[PDB]
């Protein structure tokens, strides 16, 4: 059982900010990259963001271009994701998924984040 | 600005055989009465060459495209000056820069610039009653000129204002090469009159120019000149006015040529190497007159057709991660060793990490580490400060390399190191790691 | 003929670089400083020997 | 015209290991001798003098074609 | 088509790395070359050691691979005073992924989306489908490890072809009929020069039958065929009646 610790998931007002974190250990000590996916109620899984483990290259989806910031600390071995301008549609459950050389994207249990004005 | 005029008539192809032509000087040096044998991108003496015929004089219009394929041996004969130039380009549009080589009476222009060409480009000239002269103002070949890269102007060459009537056909024979960003245009102007367009007499080519431009062109076109003619209304004929032409195109194949230089420096003739066994004997003795006897020319061998490799299908992975995912490493004074055997394990995953500071290897270059395989794979690990990571190597000294862990001089393997102060440090220092400092 | 052949080979051995960057020593002298000119010249010396 | 001769190999694998070379590789007058697989030369039963030597008592000569035979030992006479 | 005064490279003396290959560094100006290729780019200081023959890594494997037979110089120096932007410079990019290692001196410009994973993405960026280019991000605060280093690679070309680039040298008259090595716009002439004829087609420059008898003085203004021959070397013998007979 490969364990990824997801922290930061919680309620947030529309147009807010957040800092989600996926921590990991193992994975044959070496991987290729880390990623974040989201799944909304009544909707399937979809790609959100990705960062290669070797270089600082970043990949963002069209719906999140220019408003998120995904980085990672190799020394801390943890991927950080910064959320700004939280739209109401962003209410979903986010997974951190780790693809490795010829290996699937470690699918954690995921964490629920809801965008509401309450 | 431009008018599209297409045609439906297509001419059939034809082929013939080259006999001897296609010999050029392979160097800029001068040798006399020498039998120097040179290896170069020549063409075989007996080769098949494609023959094409231009517009046929009711009228037939066509425009073919021929592959380049590492140079072209070109031969042509024209006298009406219908051929004005050529256009070269993979797409012949504004996507990529296009080459235009045009020869006119005033000068010769080689323009490497982005030109927007039409489906059927052509050039036209006409005559003016008021000017009492001819001019060429129909620039329908290109529509716009942007992103200019190169422009070369040279004096016209290989054109004589000679007026004669009869069988005075003039043969033009060029060789086009493009290597190392250099375009070489060898040529030989030899006026020979004979019924067949391809003669028999030997000739030697000379270099003409050398363009220091590097560009790959796959498809080209040869343009034509259209002369406007005034016809009576009863004629009711217009649309196309041109002449007739034909040419030969051949390819070059790299091989060796034993070349005979005349005392004046020219080439009397030459003999191929792989044409026939007699040619092989002639080349192996560097002579043209071989006396009777048996000569050993070369060796022959049977080449393999496929490769065969097999290994067990179990392919159980060995724990290369065990010595890499390990949470705690032993101190260098007590370096831990892990045996690896009876497995299969790629070594490109270490590349996929790219997190190692030093991947320096000895004995075996890790570009194809996984290609071979070994009697035994040994994994040793320890922790030292990055000061002396350099000295964990064959033939190295120092306290780390002389008291704790020393590689043999005949060592064969990789050395892998990285920085992990995150996992093995704490505020106030981490005192778990101890290294031997003194020994007899 | 035999002797000519032998002689014709000997001179022809000067055009072989024997592993050096050039087959002529003037280019080596004008090309490499003595610290590496010595190592580049040693190959020519041993080949010609 | 010439006639090539291979080393101690069988006549079967000659084609496996330009058009003139292809014709020589195929061969229509294949001659097999313990010296090798020489081709392009007709084999004639009678014996002549030694002109061009090949291994194991074989000699090739030109007569408008090249012929390979077994070399004779000289005129035979009994005293 | 110009003379190249490489001495000015030492005159600046502000270059961090100058180590050259296949040619003398200090007396570089004393010769001539068929062509001089000047390649220029900018990379990180910790990776300047990668621009060299037989070097592997990121830059030498994925953007600019130097050939083994490379005969030329490599040059680098600091660029902070001219290429440092507050908040990080993002104008510069270096390729990160490739299908295979480049051939020597190749130039890869295509920006096709790389397929890092096993899931094809038909040339659309996404999860583990990255844009191959990536910015350096020169923080002015960053130390010598991550500084912007400008690199100029000079690639010479030594052959018998007409040498267009040449060193300064000097200018004086010409002499013949006495064996002496000298120079005349790129000549060696280690021997005696004669006013031969040696009828040669007006395109060649050199000449030799076995080793060297070159002609055609390299002066663009004046051309003349000068034979090259040695000046009568020879052994010396001694005849002695005998030391105990006479002297
Ligand atoms: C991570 O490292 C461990 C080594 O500590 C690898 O093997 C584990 O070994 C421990 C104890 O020997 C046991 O828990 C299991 O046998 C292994 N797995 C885990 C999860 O601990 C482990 O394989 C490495 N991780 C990967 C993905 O290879
Ligand atoms: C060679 O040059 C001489 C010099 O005058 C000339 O007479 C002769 O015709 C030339 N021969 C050839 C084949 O060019
Ligand atoms: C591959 O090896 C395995 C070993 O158990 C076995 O299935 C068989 O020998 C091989 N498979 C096939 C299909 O031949
Ligand atoms: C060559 O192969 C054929 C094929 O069977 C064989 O009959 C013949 O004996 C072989 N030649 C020799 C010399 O063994
Ligand atoms: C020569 O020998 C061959 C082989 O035995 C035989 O077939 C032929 O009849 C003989 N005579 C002639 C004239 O070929
Ligand atoms: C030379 O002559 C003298 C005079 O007799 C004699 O003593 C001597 O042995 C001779 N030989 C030499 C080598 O001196």
């Amino acid at each position: 059982e490969v364990q990824l610790v997801e922290s930061g998931g919680g309620l947030v007002q529309p147009g807010g900010s957040l800092r989600l974190s996926c921590a990991a250990s193992g994975g044959t000590f070496s991987s290729i990259g880390m990623g974040w996916f989201r799944q909304a109620p009544g909707k399937e899984r979809e790609f959100v963001a990705a960062i290669s483990w070797d270089g600082g290259a970043t990949a963002y989806a069209d719906s999140v271009k220019g408003r998120f910031t995904i980085s990672a600390d190799n020394s801390k071995n943890t991927a950080y994701l910064q959320m700004n301008s939280l739209k109401p549609e962003d209410t979903a459950v986010y997974y951190c998924a780790k693809e490795d050389v010829g290996k699937p994207f470690d699918w954690g249990q995921g964490t629920l984040v809801t965008v509401s004005s309450g | 600005q431009c008018v599209n005029l297409t045609t439906r008539t297509q001419l059939p192809p034809a082929y013939t055989n080259s006999f001897t032509r296609g010999v050029y000087y392979p160097d800029k040096v001068f040798r006399s009465s020498v039998l120097h044998s040179t290896q170069d991108l020549f063409l075989p003496f007996f080769s098949n060459v494609t023959w094409f015929h231009a517009i046929h004089v009711t009228k037939r219009f066509d425009n073919p495209v021929l592959p380049f394929n590492d140079g072209v041996y070109f031969a042509s004969t024209e006298k009406s000056n219908i051929i004005r130039g050529w256009i070269f380009g993979t797409t012949l549009d504004s996507k990529t820069q296009s080459l235009l080589i045009v020869n006119n009476a005033t000068n010769v222009v080689i323009k490497v610039c982005e030109f927007q060409f039409c489906n059927d480009p052509f050039l036209g000239v006409y005559y003016h009653k008021n000017n009492k002269s001819w001019m060429e103002s129909e620039f329908r070949v290109y529509s716009s000129a942007n992103n200019c890269t190169f422009e070369y102007v040279s004096q016209p060459f290989l054109m004589d204002l000679e007026g004669k009537q009869g069988n005075f056909k003039n043969l033009r024979e060029f060789v086009f090469k493009n290597i190392d960003g250099y375009f070489k245009i060898y040529s030989k102007h030899t006026p020979i009159n004979l019924v067949r367009d391809l003669p028999q007499g030997f000739s030697a080519l000379e270099p003409l120019v050398d363009l220091p431009i590097g560009i790959n062109i796959t498809r080209f076109q040869t343009l034509l000149a259209l002369h406007r003619s005034y016809l009576t209304p009863g004629d009711s004929s217009s649309g196309w006015t041109a002449g007739a032409a034909a040419y030969y195109v051949g390819y070059l194949q790299p091989r060796t040529f034993l070349l005979k230089y005349n005392e004046n420096g020219t080439i009397t003739d030459a003999v191929d190497c792989a044409l026939d066994p007699l040619s092989e004997t002639k080349c192996t003795l560097k002579s043209f007159t071989v006396e009777k006897g048996i000569y050993q020319t070369s060796n022959f061998r049977v080449q393999p057709t496929e490769s065969i490799v097999r290994f067990p299908n179990i392919t159980n992975l060995c724990p290369f991660g065990e010595v890499f995912n390990a949470t705690r490493f032993a101190s260098v004074y007590a370096w831990n060793r892990k045996r690896i055997s009876n497995c299969v394990a790629d070594y490109s995953v270490l590349y996929n990490s790219a997190s190692f500071s030093t991947f320096k290897c000895y004995g075996v270059s890790p570009t194809k580490l996984n290609d071979l395989c070994f009697t035994n794979v040994y994994a040793d690990s320890f922790v030292i400060r990055g000061d002396e990571v350099r000295q964990i190597a064959p033939g190295q000294t120092g306290k780390i390399a002389d008291y704790n862990y020393k590689l043999p001089d005949d060592f064969t393997g990789c050395v892998i190191a990285w920085n992990s102060n995150n996992l093995d440090s704490k505020v106030g220092g981490n005192y778990n790691y101890l290294y031997r400092l003194f020994r007899k | 003929n035999q002797n000519a052949q032998a002689l014709n080979t000997l001179v022809k051995q000067l055009s072989s670089n024997f592993g050096a960057i050039s087959s002529v020593l003037n280019d080596i002298l004008s090309r490499l400083d003595p610290p590496e000119a010595e190592v580049q010249i040693d190959r020519l010396i041993t080949g010609r020997l | 015209q010439v006639a090539v001769l291979y080393q101690d190999v069988n006549c079967t694998e000659v084609p496996v290991a330009t058009p003139t070379w292809r014709v020589y590789s195929t061969g229509s007058n294949v001659f097999q001798t313990r010296a090798g697989c020489l081709i392009g030369a007709e084999h004639v039963n009678n014996s002549y003098e030694c002109d061009i030597p090949i291994g194991a008592g074989i000699c090739a000569s030109y007569q408008q074609s090249i012929i390979a035979y077994t070399m004779s030992l000289g005129a035979e006479n009994s005293v | 088509n110009c003379v190249a005064d490489y001495s000015v490279l030492y005159n600046s003396a502000s270059f961090s790395t100058f180590k050259c290959y296949g040619v003398s560094p200090t007396k570089l100006n004393d010769l001539c070359f068929t062509n001089v290729y000047a390649d220029s780019f900018v990379i990180r200081g910790d990776e300047v050691r990668q621009i060299a023959p037989g070097q592997t890594g990121k830059i030498a494997d994925y953007n600019y691979k130097l050939p083994d037979d490379f005969t030329g110089c490599v040059i680098a120096w600091n660029s902070n005073n001219l290429d440092s932007k507050v908040g990080g410079n993002y104008n510069y990019l270096y390729r990160l992924f490739r299908k295979s290692n480049l051939k020597p001196f190749e130039r890869d410009i295509s920006t096709e989306i790389y397929q890092a994973g096993s899931t094809p993405c038909n040339g659309v960026e996404g999860f583990n489908c990255y844009f191959p280019l990536q910015s350096y991000g020169f923080q002015p605060t960053n130390g010598v490890g991550y500084q912007p280093y400008r690199v100029v690679v000079l690639s010479f070309e030594l052959l018998h072809a007409p040498a267009t680039v040449c060193g300064p040298k000097k200018s004086t008259n010409l002499v013949k009929n006495k064996c002496v090595n000298f120079n005349f716009n790129g000549l060696t002439g280690t021997g005696v020069l004669t006013e031969s004829n040696k009828k040669f087609l007006p395109f060649q420059q050199f000449g030799r039958d076995i080793a060297d008898t070159t002609d055609a003085v390299r002066d663009p203004q004046t051309l003349e065929i000068l034979d090259i021959t040695p000046c009568s070397f020879g052994g010396v013998s001694v005849i002695t009646p005998g030391t105990n007979t006479s002297n």
